DNA sequence: CATCAGAGCCCCAAA
DNA sequence: TATAATGGGTCTGATG
RNA sequence: GGGG
């Protein structure tokens, strides 16, 4: 009924890899990823793909999907045949195929025997933004990093390599999906390095930094302006249910009635307009006010659609407004229209 | 072996091998099957009684299990174990769903509501009633387990800019982006072939984010924003209750037109 | 924003429906962003809360499965068989449907076997590769706790 | 509220005032015109300005919202006509 | 005998 | 990218 | 936290 105590109960089934055992399974494994390259070689197939169909049949039959990376589709009919094309093979090469699966086995129970160093590793790393399963979840990913990564030939103990990795993956999972506007990893790096010189300045100033104290911290190319539009955008959004705080946020977007009742107005009152006018003149302030593209086109590309020139065009405009104008202050209805 | 060519135990004439004070024993339900020429079978396959291993068609299984196919000792293990399909999560409901002849369960039902013992006849109506609610609207059962989560369209859970410039978002954003990372990391845990205690780890998350989604509270602790213990506002609590949508917008609203003042 | 695509290449009422190849938005009223519905395509399939924890469930009952037994499969504590394949448990043969812990599952999916550490030096009092009986005697201080071929791990005397 | 220059809540008990005395159209005017029916809402007041008499109302948009919602929780709400086929309150706006 | 869902209305200033 | 690090921090009424 |  607690996802913690559930996971951390699995997780203590495996139980944990003998020095010897852990460099059995990693050297398994990194035969079994040479093997597949050697592998390519004779079929002359994908690597990758390769290596995904010898996991298909390591895993079971209960994982078969398309790969995005590889180009064949990974449905039980293709695995199939390269399974055969696989145990097509001599002795001498079909042996391969042995190793690459044995690898694939190996790296598994790698993967499993290690869990527990990424749960006392996400442990550290509560309440910043992520639950505690998101960070385990995160860390795995890096364990499976660390496990095709790990050169056993080095003679360092797996838990040595891998705790990079987990740190790593933890670590940018925090930066990547902790915030409702996500921000760039790197600006989040200076947005942290702002907050931790700010409480290192205010616990040996007695007082909040100003803008300006911080700036001085931080270096050159900083001053107090980027403090503050670094802090401007480091502002995470407010809840509307908060107690609601969304009750008392006007809709600006959709137009009030009394909008909609004097865009319908000053509509009404134009196409009068484009009566006393003309046809032609009521047409060049359409495409040089923009009321048919939403675009104001010059007197040149107007120039295009009557034949004439950018001074024809400035009379049948001017025509146009300079009579409109005598149809105001004897009809005077659009001034108020502000 | 070794890490570097010194230290590699060479044979130094003809002579033969013993193994002595292994670092522990491992006792293992297999049969072992050796063999001679080219194996025709790799370690990980499935096999039951009579299929063949080994040489061409002369070695055979016995038992039913898994293939472990040595190297080191040019024999060909089969772990006794059977080829079972069990599963867990929604899949396997979805599924177990699927296979319902609902015609089928009325016929079965109704001829047990001619059972005694009160009980019987009673849960065997429980039953119909809901297997003919099926029946006489025409939706399938398995349409409870979700593929496809729909999203609300976005000015019903806005994101929008206050006065100060501060932006103020809807609760529905934070538990879609939980369900999101965590749909996401889950495709990329199964292509990367993730072993099956982080799949099965992934998959519980996976539920317990439509769960938040769609009721928060009502199953396990209530998902909240961080530094502060306010649940979130699922779907469901936006629905119901007297702050709910239909007591609070739709059986009343607010209106234009009118005031008050002291009478 | 009303009759204006993102990019602002289409931005007036003249480009009813057009869906900008710049930008991929369509030209019409901004009103459909409270209208237009999008979705997300699951991994693995989840269960609708409503119809598991409304009690009585609604699937719980629809295939005789208690309320205990649908937060088990569903929040990943038991399988549930869909197809024995002639497994068998302690005895009696795996009836589908019927439900598993995760220890009866790995004795079924992937065999039994167990693993015995000797004391450092302590040498066996068997071989390598021969079959046991339960309870047999593998080294001075170690006993076997079941049947099966018995193998040496890492020998550090060859 | 008034510092949001408000409106003021005609809530369920004051819908039963309404019922109650059977009148109708003020109620429907109360759900619609007055409210969240921004099609009848803003026509009310171009009609009154103008000296017509206010419309018939359309769908408030508090509905569209609850139709919405279920659509969220994978329920499909549908409005019927008489010959139980589907009615489009969204005029066409959330089909493809 | 456990689990879940209910528990009056409208209004103000605050946040 | 490599010391090693491996299990968390009221109050009543209806229904199975 | 006040009003009725
Ligand atoms: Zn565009």
């Amino acid at each position: 009924s607690d996802p913690v105590r559930q996971y951390l109960h699995e997780i203590g089934q495996v139980p944990l890899l003998t020095l010897e055992e852990e460099v059995e399974l990693a050297r398994k494994v990194e035969e079994g990823m040479e093997a597949i390259k050697k592998l390519s070689e004779i079929t002359g197939l994908d690597p990758d793909l390769i290596r995904e169909v010898v996991r298909a049949k390591i895993l079971g039959s209960a994982r078969v999907r398309h790969i995005p990376g590889l180009k064949e589709t990974l449905d039980p009919k293709t695995v199939e045949e390269i399974d055969q094309k696989l145990k097509s093979l001599p002795k001498e090469h079909k042996r391969y195929l042995h190793i690459a699966r044995e690898g694939e086995a190996a790296r598994q129970h790698l993967i499993e025997a290690n869990l527990r160093l990424v749960v006392s590793i996400a442990k550290k790393y509560t309440g910043r933004g992520l639950s505690f399963l998101d960070l385990i979840q995160e860390g795995n990913q890096g364990l499976i990093r660390a496990v095709e990564k790990f050169e056993y030939k080095r003679r360092f103990k797996f838990s040595t390599y891998a705790t990079w990795w987990i740190r790593q993956a933890i670590n940018r999972a925090i930066a990547d999906q902790a915030r409702t506007i996500r921000i760039p990893v790197h600006m989040v790096e200076t947005i942290n390095k702002l907050s931790r010189t700010a409480r290192q300045l205010q616990q040996e100033l007695g007082r909040e930094p100003t803008y300006e104290e911080i700036a001085e911290a931080m270096g050159p190319g900083w001053d107090a302006k980027r403090v503050e539009e670094t802090l401007k955008i480091a502002q995470e959004p407010v809840s509307l249910e908060t107690p609601f705080y969304g009750d008392f946020i006007p809709d600006e977007h959709l137009p009030s009635p009394v909008d909609a009742a004097t865009q319908s107005l000053l509509s009404e009152e134009l196409e009068k307009a484009l009566s006393k006018l003309s046809e032609r003149e009521a047409m060049v302030l359409k495409l040089r006010k923009g009321l048919i593209d939403g675009r104001e086109h010059t007197l040149e590309e107007v120039g295009a659609f009557f034949g004439v020139t950018r001074e024809r065009i400035r009379q049948i405009e001017n025509k146009a407004l300079r009579k409109l104008k005598y149809h105001e202050s004897r009809t005077r209805k659009l001034r108020d229209f502000l | 072996a070794a890490i570097d060519p010194e230290e590699e135990v060479i044979a130094e004439a003809e002579g033969v091998v013993h193994l002595h004070e292994p670092a522990s024993i491992l006792v293992v339900k297999a049969r072992v099957y050796p063999f001679e020429d080219d194996v025709e079978v790799s370690t990980g396959d499935r096999v039951a009684p009579g299929d063949v291993l080994a040489d061409g068609g002369k070695v055979k299984s016995d038992v039913y299990g898994r293939v472990e196919v040595d190297l080191v000792r040019n024999v060909v293990r089969v772990v006794e174990s059977y080829d079972i399909d069990a599963r867990m999560g929604a899949e396997a409901i979805q599924q177990l769903l699927k296979e319902l002849d609902l015609e089928a369960l009325e016929k079965e039902l109704l001829e047990e509501m001619k059972h005694p013992s009160r009980a019987r006849r009673a849960k065997a109506r429980k039953r119909l009633e809901v297997v003919r609610a099926f029946l006489d609207s025409g939706n399938r059962p398995e349409w409870m387990i979700l593929e496809a989560v729909p999203v609300l369209p976005p000015d019903l859970r806005p994101m929008v800019q206050v006065d100060g410039g501060r932006f103020a978002t809807s609760d529905l954003n934070d538990l879609y982006r939980r369900l999101i990372n965590r749909n996401n990391r889950l495709k990329k845990l199964l292509a990367q072939g993730a072993p099956e205690i982080i799949i099965r780890n992934e998959k519980r998350m996976l539920q317990e984010a439509v769960d938040a989604l769609l009721d928060n509270g009502r199953r396990g602790a209530p998902v909240t924003n961080p530094g502060s213990d306010r649940p979130l506002r699922s779907l469901t609590d936006i629905l119901s209750g007297k702050q709910g949508r239909f007591r609070q917008n739709l059986l009343g609203k607010r209106v234009d037109y009118s005031g008050r003042s002291v009478i | 924003k009303d009759y204006e695509c993102a990019c602002g290449k289409y931005k007036r009422q003249r480009f009813e429906g057009k869906v900008c190849e710049r930008c991929g938005v369509e030209v019409t009223k901004s009103i459909v962003r409270r209208y237009r519905m999008g979705h997300i395509e699951l991994a693995t399939p989840a269960a609708h809360i409503w119809f598991v924890k409304d009690v009585p469930s609604k699937i719980g009952t629809l295939l005789d499965l208690s309320a205990t037994e649908l937060e088990q499969v569903l929040y990943f504590s038991k399988y549930i068989v869909l197809d024995p394949k002639g497994a068998i448990l302690n005895g009696v043969p795996v009836e589908k449907r019927q439900l598993l812990t995760d220890e009866e599952y790995r004795e079924l999916r992937y065999g039994k076997q167990e693993t015995y550490p000797l004391p450092p030096g302590v040498d066996a009092l068997v071989k390598d590769g021969e079959e046991v009986v339960k309870g047999q005697e593998l080294a001075p201080g170690v006993v076997s706790r079941l049947d099966g071929v018995a193998l040496y791990r890492f020998p550090r005397r060859v | 509220g008034k510092a949001q220059f408000g409106g003021q809540r005609f809530g369920e008990m004051e819908v039963w005032a309404l019922e109650a005395y059977g009148a109708a159209h003020t109620l429907q005017e109360m759900l619609t015109l007055k409210s969240d029916d921004i099609e009848g809402r803003n026509a009310a007041y171009e009609a009154i300005i103008k000296g017509e008499d206010v419309p018939e109302p359309s769908v408030p948009e508090s509905f569209r919202v609850l139709v919405k919602e279920l659509q969220a929780l994978a329920l499909d709400v549908q409005t019927l006509d008489e010959k139980d086929n589907p009615v489009d309150i969204f005029e066409g706006l959330a089909s493809k």
